[PDB]
């Protein structure tokens, strides 16, 4: 049993809290740290009753101002912004989960290490040679004495199973991405003063651009596609669910029926629970809470001349990644060294 | 369908009549039987535009296209 | 410019789905449908009274028919009659536009030599009297009407002046289409599995054949094996020159039912002078309607491949 | 003078009378005839009281039951939704501007030249073989006995430049394109019963896709190109303005500065008034009200492998779309035949 | 066992038959024909995929164009804008459930009773002295031979609970009040031609105010109180849960405590399953779904000079009202004569 910490409970601390408490037989996984800037009395409160996976009902959430009590089950709870006053030996952390969005350097993230921490998993595309891994792609071939991983944006962890299908049946010159994107946390709700001008702007009123290098986060998690992947974001007024729009330049020509029946036989022999294939005509929040980290939409892919592909895939970035985040966390406590 | 309903029928007796007693064999009881056919084709035609009856949409969108139930501004 | 396409066959005019194909390629903008059942001379009260078929040579006005289709090359709103199908009685007629296209459909598309003349591409359709039997069967049994079997009598009775009426304008067609019971599979009812093969003529330029692997020499290929896990009883092609009627032709055949999407598109990878802009367009313009009769089998691929080379003659005349 | 006619009072028709009514002076066009299914009383107020372009200052606007009087000026209104009852011949209509979205076919639209009109402009991608034509790229080449004319969707209006653009300088082989546009009236608010399941679902809560061949009006307003665009439609919550994103595989290889030197030359030369070209950060909700048909946002282009370049455009489909409809309907004004 | 029908499978009939398949084995209710003006295949899938109450989950969803299969229970289905060409006696209809707001007269739904129905329960407020009954107030008072009853509008159906329990305790001479209520279907999504000018602007823009009767409804059911309760309305852009503010003026003198004391017994005596009382800082997103028809919220109830009372109360406008429908239905079925 290999007990786990969770760096910053926000978004996707508190989805990752909810998934360990719907997945709490099969786990090697203990919660038993987590750190936030606010005290454990409200985030007890924000943990019971989220505004968007409405009120948990399962377990029993209470605290007080030292532990929280999960349905019996307690957690201990601190509060500092220095990664390096922090109680990692004294409670004995194999793996802290680092979700603050702010530690994305091996610097800020080995703070951890240094602090008496073990190994740490940070859900960011971190800036420097940070090894990143995506469930589904390349979560075999992580050598146990990195201690420092990296899961990838949730854009990246959408995208890349249907980039390693499409790479792998017809081969691919070429690749953009245009993903419309659910609004986050970072932007400001108003027009208020902001390090980048696009987001400087009203979430809830406006399609703000912004240029992501997260479609290149899958030339690294796919070493032969390295340079050749590129794509932008746009953040439209949804709070939750998003989709991604992918062109692709295949060079096998092929049909707009074929490559739906690649990924439809892909979801049920390799890409199973990571991929799923809808054949529904369903909208955007009907994606809410879905398990997969991608639903391709089947009506939507077309071909071009033969050589020039387009998919959507439905994604939803705050359940599903954070189900991909567990899934690497247990497949790290499976092959713990 | 009533009256090609009842054709067909009277046209089958006629087939029955013609063609066991004014020949079995020449132009005219190919042409009754030609006839009963292309009755029969009609009716055929009949059948498969009432397969094609539509429930409600290409009717209150045939008469009043503008309702909030079928705009479509495919744009 | 006016083009103009011949299509003969007994299956109803604007009752086959060699047409639907036809509109889902082209488009009912481009595209006019012309019946040749509106043509009639007397009605079925005088077919009774003469004692004749609607199949004869005096029962059409081939000569006022002859006058609008040679005035819809010179861009004139032609003026229709229409035969009321219920009474058999005529309609006064309507005035329909030229189009881009013009299609000319019915039973005698081709008798007349001076519109053998016009028309600038023409497909007769053969049907073998099996599967006749067979969509006469499924013709009085999904109605339920209880009119079978002397229908079987009045298929033989139908038959002789047929054959000397008919079945000699396909010794002047490009493209003719037989279908006919499948050889391969026996346990099952005669019209399920088709066994179709498109007799298409040499000679007049613009026109390909649509040979498999070579040009003249005949080649029985089954798709099955290290790539196609074939199903029962998955597919025979065929092929073959031939000489039908003293005229050098071209045999393209297949037997066996389309069951799911690779071996419908690696049949496809396969064929030659297809006259494609596009790869795979082929089992598209298939998979364009699932619901369509006869998509499963071959008579689906050997119309839409017609509707292709027409497509090709098309782009022949327009430059 | 040539005295004109509104049909459907709607959003197009709203934004069509304020366009003329700040464009008043330059006009050959005098609007005398509107008809919506509502009273005069209640549509002058929704003139007036815009709760997208706020409340309209320049002129008054007030109505009795039989006409409205904007700024002094009298126009003319019925309600009546057969189009072969209305008072055309009796009013002196040259031109009817079609905006209902219900009479795309050529038979509908003709209803109004059988009851008395001239020519019809119809604001939709019609049905059947309607000549279309987009002020910018073939506004000359119309015949003027040509009485029913089409202009294009939104999407195709603003597009359709950037494709001229581009393949006069470039060529193109193929292309993409996926609009993230603007929720419009079409869509039901709650979940309610609808023709298209896609369009049936809450609007305000989802992104919705949906399938459009505006994509392919491209390849009628620009011969060549036609069988070669295609693109789909992504509906989010934004009540005004849109984004167009376009994937095109040109063939004369160039790099992302390129491109954008001979847009914004283009701009300046040749599509001065239909393509804007900036160079700032700015968001979606700057662009409610600009009179370009394309804001071509210059940060965001971008070329991968030489022949695979991507634009995005901004464009309001509610203002600058009226703003191509009276240039058009000026424009055969001074061609009338 | 009670043969029953839906009239309009709106909002309010997807929430009827949702609650109905939740509490299939304590039903005599039976539901065995629905009519909508869509075809089967779209209501369906409506059904089964609501984006506000998520993907339904317990059974499975299916139709052809003739009847619809919700989880093996076959159910029939119809479509016809005439209430007087429907098959009613030739499908044995004890109680139809008027759910279309057309219907609203005496005259309009006593067609259904013309056409072979026995009764009818209208989920409006209807015109004309149609008897209304509110589940919780006087649900009892009702004679079986009342065949056409109306349930009141979702507001007054919150809030005449609580004037029932501060009429009974306290006295009231007066009372205001000013629900916040999220925007229902019959607003335009953008500003679109409409008969009453303040719902045809748009809906996700806009606090739009409206003058409501269903103040004066508790006057209805209450009465004792009639010409004393009037209030307004106010339609934010929320899509589902709504919040009412009450002000009365009562003249026995008490304070903010008490009354919250006296609401919290009468939660747990006689308003049990109506009236749940929450002590929580929650929020409007937190009572998607709730079971009672009035949540108060106790943190915000205030008495200024003893003798003037403010008390707000959260309600789900689809899914409790729904749960009232359903519960008024059952007790008509209880006392069938
Ligand atoms: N938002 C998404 O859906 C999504 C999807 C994929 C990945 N991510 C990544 O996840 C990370 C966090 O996302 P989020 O939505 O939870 O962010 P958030 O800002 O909503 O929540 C982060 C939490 O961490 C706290 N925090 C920040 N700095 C801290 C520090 N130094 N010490 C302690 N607590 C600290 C914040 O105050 C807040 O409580 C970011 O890297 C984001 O890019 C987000
Ligand atoms: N919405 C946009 O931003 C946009 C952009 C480009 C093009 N268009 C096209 O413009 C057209 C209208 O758009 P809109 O937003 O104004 O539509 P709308 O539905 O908001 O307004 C249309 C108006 O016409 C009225 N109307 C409908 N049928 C009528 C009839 N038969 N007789 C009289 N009045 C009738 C409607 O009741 C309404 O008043 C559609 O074809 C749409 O696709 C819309
Ligand atoms: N919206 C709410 O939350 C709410 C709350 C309480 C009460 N109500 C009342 O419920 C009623 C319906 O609400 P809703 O949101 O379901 O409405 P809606 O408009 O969303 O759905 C009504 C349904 O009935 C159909 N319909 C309308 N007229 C019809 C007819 N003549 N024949 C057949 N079908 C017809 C509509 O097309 C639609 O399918 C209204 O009286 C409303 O005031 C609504």
């Amino acid at each position: 049993m290999v007990r786990v910490a969770i760096n910053g409970f926000g978004r996707i601390g508190r989805n990752f809290m909810r998934c360990w408490l719907q997945r709490k037989a099969n786990s090697k996984l203990e919660i038993v740290g987590i750190n936030d800037t606010s005290d454990p009395r409200t985030n007890a409160h924000l943990l019971k009753y989220d505004s968007m996976l409405g009120i948990f009902q399962d377990a029993e959430i209470t605290a007080d101002d030292d532990c929280i009590y999960a349905g019996g089950h307690a957690v201990k709870c601190v509060s500092d912004r220095n990664p390096e006053n922090l109680p990692w030996s004294a409670w004995g952390i194999d793996l802290v989960i680092e979700a603050t969005g702010v530690f994305t350097s091996r610097e800020g993230a080995s703070k951890h290490l240094s602090a008496g921490a073990k190994k740490v998993l940070i859900t960011a595309p971190g800036k420097g040679n940070i090894p990143t891994y995506v469930v589904g792609v390349n979560h075999h071939t992580y050598d146990p004495s990195e201690d420092i991983v990296s899961n990838a944006s949730c854009t990246t962890n959408c995208l890349a199973p249907i980039v390693k299908v499409l790479h792998e049946a017809f081969g691919i010159q070429q690749g953009m991405m245009t993903t419309t994107h659910s609004y986050t946390g970072d932007q400001r709700l108003l027009d208020a003063s902001h390090r980048d001008l696009r987001r400087a702007r009203a979430a809830a009123m406006n399609i703000v651009p912004t240029s992501t290098g997260a479609a290149k986060a899958v030339g690294l998690v796919i070493p032969e596609l390295q340079g050749k992947l590129n794509g932008i974001a746009l953040r439209v007024p949804t709070p939750n669910v998003s989709v991604v729009d992918f062109v692709a330049q295949v060079e096998k020509p092929t049909i707009a029926e074929q490559v739906n029946q690649v990924i439809k036989e892909a979801s049920e022999t390799t890409m199973k629970g990571i991929i799923h294939y809808s054949e529904l005509e369903l909208v955007s929040s009907d994606y809410r809470g879905h398990n997969a980290s991608s639903i391709l939409d089947a009506s939507l892919t077309m071909v071009l001349g033969g050589n020039l592909v387009k998919v959507v895939a439905w994604y939803d970035n705050e359940w599903g990644y954070s189900q991909r985040v567990l899934d690497l966390a247990e497949h790290m406590a499976a092959h713990w060294a | 369908m009533s009256n090609l309903e009842k054709q067909i029928e009277q046209a089958r007796e006629e087939a029955h009549k013609i063609c066991d007693t004014e020949g079995a064999t020449s132009g005219q009881c190919a042409a009754a039987w030609d006839a009963l056919e292309e009755l029969q084709a009609e009716a055929a035609h009949q059948r498969a535009e009432q397969q094609d009856h539509k429930t409600s949409f290409q009717q209150y969108c045939d008469d009043n296209p503008d309702a909030a139930e079928c705009r479509i501004y495919d744009d | 410019r006016v083009v103009l396409i011949g299509v003969a066959g007994d299956s109803g005019c604007g009752k086959s789905t060699f047409l639907r194909r036809l509109a889902d390629l082209f488009g009912e903008d481009f595209m006019t449908v012309i019946c040749l059942d509106d043509y009639h001379s007397l009605d079925r009260k005088q077919r009774k009274e003469m004692g004749i078929t609607a199949l004869d040579p005096r029962a059409n006005n081939f000569d006022l028919m002859y006058e609008q289709i040679k005035a819809l090359k010179n861009g004139e709103s032609i003026m229709k009659p229409i035969y009321n199908h219920e009474t058999g009685t005529i309609d006064p007629p309507e005035k329909v536009d030229p189009n881009h296209v013009i299609v000319i459909e019915g039973l005698h598309p081709l008798y007349d030599e001076r519109v053998r003349s016009l028309i600038d591409f023409s497909v007769y359709l053969d049907i073998s009297d099996d599967v006749k039997i067979a969509w006469k069967i499924k013709r009085d049994m999904a109605e339920r009407g209880h009119s079978y079997e002397d229908v079987i009598a009045s298929i033989n009775a139908r038959r002789p002046d047929f054959m000397a009426y008919i079945d000699p304008q396909k010794q002047y067609a490009d493209v003719v289409l037989q279908i006919l019971p499948s050889q391969l599979a026996k346990e099952e009812k005669v019209g399920n599995i088709l066994r179709v093969r498109m007799l298409q003529r040499e000679g007049i330029p613009g026109f390909e054949p649509v040979y498999l692997f070579d040009e003249g020499s005949t080649i029985t290929w089954i798709p099955c094996g290290r790539k196609l896990t074939c199903s029962y009883p998955g597919i025979r092609l065929s092929y073959g020159p031939d000489e039908y009627y003293g005229h050098p032709v071209s045999v393209l055949e297949v037997d066996g039912r389309f069951e799911k999407l690779d071996e419908l598109i690696y049949i496809e990878s396969h064929l030659s002078n297809t006259s494609t802009k596009h790869y795979g367009e082929v089992t598209e313009l298939l998979l364009k309607h699932r619901d369509y009769p006869g998509s499963d089998n071959g008579s689906g691929l050997f119309q839409v491949l017609t509707g292709l080379k027409m497509r090709a003659t098309y782009e022949r005349l327009t430059s």
